[PDB]
Formats: structure tokens, C-alpha cells, sequence
């Protein structure tokens, strides 16, 4: 699937251009199609909250916890693999975002310290065991739902929550349990 | 339009109790998960507690407060409550009330806060 990887590289390029005080025009990223730029735009709009793809980027927040933008994706993949994800699967997910162990990510910083310490200290995640796995934290259970995280998890690599039968059923049951 | 108004702060002797309230207007209160944060003198913002929407049956607390603070909500009054028992001087801080955003890990609205000072008049 070279075109998804192409959109990912274009997204990395647009992120580098956005963080630094550098402009972003179509001809600039042409040499470095419409499906690929639309994919880069969807990735920027969902993972980082960057709307427009000469272009002009407009953001959403990013009392600002920009790195916490990573949280709902993670809570998604954990919910995708039942309710607990292997650390290897988590790192595989972090890779397509461009975040690598011991690497200073452009926005997240070093990802291991952020996801096994910060998000754990904040009760958003749990990181337990010589193999480790990630699970939802109590803050996650309190501040979002299985249905909202399923909506997010489907919005990328999917379309609707109904495409996941068992997951949509579990989110319905979770909504019924919460209403009590 | 939207407003979160915190109230109930003041001086309190250690080991005593205090109820903080947060009145919410301009949005559907019952829809948002709510949180209490606090900022101590010369320290950063610290998450205190969180409670879910749609029944409020899921509470979460920081370890510093787990056995002593109690978050609750009245949807009919659009009000959030933080009950603080067995208070300690560490609990001296400005306390803020904040509505959790749909993108979990961020927040849409926050109040102006109320000051809670835990100190003894003689001790």
C-alpha cells in the first residue's frame, strides 16, 4: 500500500513545514495525487486537529495539552484489540505516526517517556506486564466513553462505528450501563 | 455565553472539610464529563478528579486525594461538587472546574477558580 505511506510522508512534510515558520504551497510539496493530499489532510485533521492541507493551516487547541492529542488514538487501538493492547502493537501504531522509541518527535517529544510515564501518572493509561501491555486508565473511563472512542477509531481506517459488530455492540452495552 | 463559576473557597483548618461548587451555564451540562484541577503556589496545574456524563457513575481521582475528595454532580442544578475531607496543607491551591472536550485529554471550558487555603491559626 504505497499510497497510504505516501500520504504519511506528505503529512510528515506538512507537519515539519507547520511547526517551523515556513510556508506551504502546492508546488512545493508536488515534487517531494489528489487522493494523497486528501489523505494527508485527513491525517492532519484527525490526529493533530489541523484543518486545511498556497495553503494555510488552521489548528484546534494544540491549559493547552497538545501532546494529549495522542491519547484518543491510543485509547482507540486499545479498544480495537479488545481492552488491552500489546506494547509491540502500540509501537507499530506509533510508527505510522512517525514516533519512535528514543526519538524526539516533533510534537510528542520522546514517546516512551510520554506514554509509559506521563499518561500513566495522569491516570489516562495503565502499563502493566517480560512483556507489557497498555490498557485504559480510570481518567479515560471517566472522561470519554467506548462509543466516542469507537467513533474516533472508525473515523480513521474506516467510516462508521457499525463496521465493527462486536465493538458497536459493546459500546451500546457500555452506554446502557452508564445510563444507570 | 458559556460560563463555569467556582465558589466555596477560603481558609480551613487541617483535617476539616469544605465543599466546592461549580455552576455551569451556556451549554448542556449533562453531556460533558467534568473535572476538578488545582494549582498550588509555585507549582503547575494538577488534575484532581473527573466524573463522567450520563448518570455520573464513574469517578476518578488523583492518588493525592483518592480517599478524601469526592466529586459529584447535580444535572438538575447544572452544578459540580468537590467534597474535601481530611484536608492537608498540600491541598492549599486555587481550584478550577473544567468541562472535558469530546477529544479526550483536552478541555473545552474552564472556570476562574476559587482559592482554598489549608492552614492552622495555632499549631
Amino acid at each position: 500500500d504505497p499510497v497510504a505511506w505516501e500520504a504519511g510522508m506528505l503529512m510528515h512534510f506538512i507537519l515539519r513545514k507547520y511547526k517551523m515558520r515556513e510556508p506551504i504551497m502546492k508546488a512545493d510539496m508536488l515534487k517531494v495525487f489528489t487522493e494523497i493530499l486528501n489523505g494527508a489532510s485527513r491525517r492532519l485533521e484527525l490526529v493533530f486537529g489541523l484543518d486545511l492541507k498556497t495553503y494555510t493551516l488552521v489548528s484546534k487547541l494544540n491549559w493547552d495539552f497538545p501532546r494529549n492529542g495522542l491519547l484518543m488514538p491510543l485509547l482507540g487501538v486499545i479498544f480495537l484489540k479488545g481492552n488491552s493492547a500489546t506494547e509491540e502493537e502500540i509501537w507499530k501504531f506509533m510508527n505510522v505516526l512517525g514516533a519512535y522509541d528514543g526519538e524526539e518527535h516533533l510534537i510528542y517529544g520522546e514517546p516512551r517517556k510520554f506514554i509509559t510515564q506521563d499518561l500513566v501518572q495522569e491516570k489516562y493509561l495503565k502499563y502493566e506486564q517480560p512483556r507489557y501491555q497498555f490498557l485504559w486508565g480510570p481518567r479515560a473511563y471517566a472522561e470519554t466513553t467506548k462509543m466516542k472512542v469507537l467513533e474516533f477509531l472508525a473515523k480513521m481506517n474506516g467510516a462508521t462505528p457499525r463496521d465493527f459488530p462486536s465493538h458497536y455492540e459493546e459500546a451500546l452495552r457500555d452506554e446502557e450501563e452508564r445510563a444507570q | 455565553q458559556v460560563q463555569l463559576q467556582e465558589s466555596g473557597g477560603g481558609l480551613v483548618q487541617p483535617g476539616g472539610s469544605l465543599r466546592l461548587s461549580c455552576a455551569a451555564s451556556g451549554f448542556t451540562f449533562s453531556t460533558y464529563a467534568m473535572s476538578w484541577f488545582r494549582q498550588a503556589p509555585g507549582k503547575g496545574l494538577e488534575w484532581v478528579a473527573s466524573i463522567n456524563s450520563s448518570g455520573g457513575g464513574i469517578q476518578s481521582y488523583a492518588d493525592s486525594v483518592k480517599g478524601r475528595f469526592t466529586i459529584s454532580r447535580d444535572n438538575a442544578k447544572n452544578t459540580l461538587y468537590l467534597q474535601m475531607n481530611s484536608l492537608e496543607p498540600e491541598d492549599t491551591a486555587v481550584y478550577y472546574c473544567a468541562a472535558a472536550a469530546w477529544r479526550v485529554g483536552t478541555y473545552d471550558y474552564r472556570g476562574q477558580g476559587t482559592q482554598v487555603t489549608v492552614s492552622s491559626s495555632k499549631g
